[PDB]
């Protein structure tokens, strides 16, 4: 019942805004069980000075 | 000359001629995969030639 | 010619792949081409997927 | 950035039950939910009957005299066998039964950490009065779903022919299903709730479930918070 961990992320910069950095062993589903859980948080709750 | 059906099969190991019996046919309900031998048969070709 | 003729009948189960034929009986053909997690599918709001 | 906590968890059947997390802020009923569904159909301990040798068959093919159920049909009825274990990752379990009538779930051999959740379970009839059927059921524990296609690899002399081996249907869960509801606390502005109504075969208890869910969870993100 042991549980696969990710390795390499090799992060790419795109100027000095944005980038995209992407990982690489993630086991069935769980890349859009992160990524969206992510998304949401990332797009919503988040600190900010407007 | 005649084809035999023993189980005597030229360059096979121990794991091939396995599941096979004592005389050359695949056991019944023994679960085989490509590649397994089912019936050793063996043909007569004399004088190789190498 | 023919000394002796040995026949093994092996019994394969094969399941569903992408690749395979299906159909309705309304005329709507089909290949089956992802097989998807139950995580990703489609459930209505009692929780039941698709 | 007020943090959630569990509240009471009903218990309903054996089978499912609706357990409930009441300090989630705004939208977090979802970001969880969803996020929580997924690891919860997915990732889960579970033990299913793995490799069974019967008493005189050869293969999953044949039928015992005296029985009236197919080999092939006896095999899938074991897939669907809910028990659970504590101490062992493997045991083999014994059943003997005999005489005209029906072989259920309750008439195997009891091990300290055996638990049979449905003693119903029917495993096959028996049409004749002396007919005798012993099988030693070996289930082990695990993840997912392994079909019984990819065990055959490793191998390595599984020579008992005997042997037959069945489909891992490793899981507890069978639906699950979240709901948001407007919870409201004495004093805040809008809190929200997370109804968590699932669905199980009895062999994993609530807060056990939903705590290795979220284990898993957190422990996905340990890599994230850097790189």
């Amino acid at each position: 019942t042991e549980f696969l961990k990710p390795r390499l992320v090799d992060i790419e910069q795109v100027s000095s805004t944005h980038a995209k950095v992407t990982l690489e062993p993630l086991e069935r589903g769980f890349g859009h069980t992160l990524g969206n859980a992510l998304r949401r948080i990332l797009l919503s709750s988040m600190p900010g000075c407007a | 000359g005649p084809e035999e059906i023993t189980a005597d099969i030229p360059n096979v190991g121990e794991a091939a001629l396995s599941k096979l019996d004592e005389s050359g046919i695949v056991y019944i309900g023994a679960e085989v995969t490509g590649g397994d031998i089912l019936v050793g048969k063996v043909t007569p070709k004399g004088e190789t030639q190498l | 010619g023919v000394l002796k003729i040995v026949k093994v009948y092996l019994a394969v189960k094969r399941r569903i792949q992408p690749g395979d034929k299906m159909a309705g009986r309304h005329g709507n053909k089909g290949v089956i081409s992802k097989i998807n997690p139950i995580e990703d599918m489609p459930y209505d709001e009692n929780g039941t997927p698709v | 950035f007020l943090k959630p906590r569990l509240v009471d968890i009903e218990q309903v059947s054996s089978t499912h039950a609706k357990v409930t997390l009441e300090p989630l802020e705004r939208g977090f009923g979802h970001t969880l939910g969803n996020a929580l569904r997924r690891i919860l159909l997915s990732s889960m301990p579970g033990c299913a009957v793995t490799e069974v040798e019967i008493d005189g068959v050869l293969h999953e093919y044949s039928t015992k005299e005296g029985v009236q159920e197919d080999i092939l049909e006896i095999l899938l009825n074991l897939k669907g066998l809910a028990v659970r274990v504590q101490g062992k990752d493997e045991v083999i379990l014994t059943l003997n039964k005999s005489g005209i009538g029906p072989v259920t779930a309750a008439d195997i051999t009891h091990d300290g950490d055996v638990e049979i959740v449905k003693p119903q379970h029917v495993i096959c009839h028996l049409t004749d009065e002396n007919a005798s059927i012993s099988m030693r059921i070996k289930v082990q524990r695990g993840r997912g779903y392994v079909p019984a296609s990819t065990r055959i690899h490793s191998e390595e002399d599984e020579r008992p022919i005997g042997r037959l081996l069945v489909d891992a249907c490793y899981s507890p869960v069978e639906r699950i299903a979240y709901n948001v509801e407007a919870a409201r606390v004495e004093q805040r502005t809008d809190l929200d709730k997370l109804v968590i109504e699932m669905e199980t075969n009895g062999t994993i208890d609530p807060e056990e479930a939903i705590r290795r869910a979220a284990t898993i969870l957190a422990e996905q993100l340990e890599a994230f918070v850097d790189l």
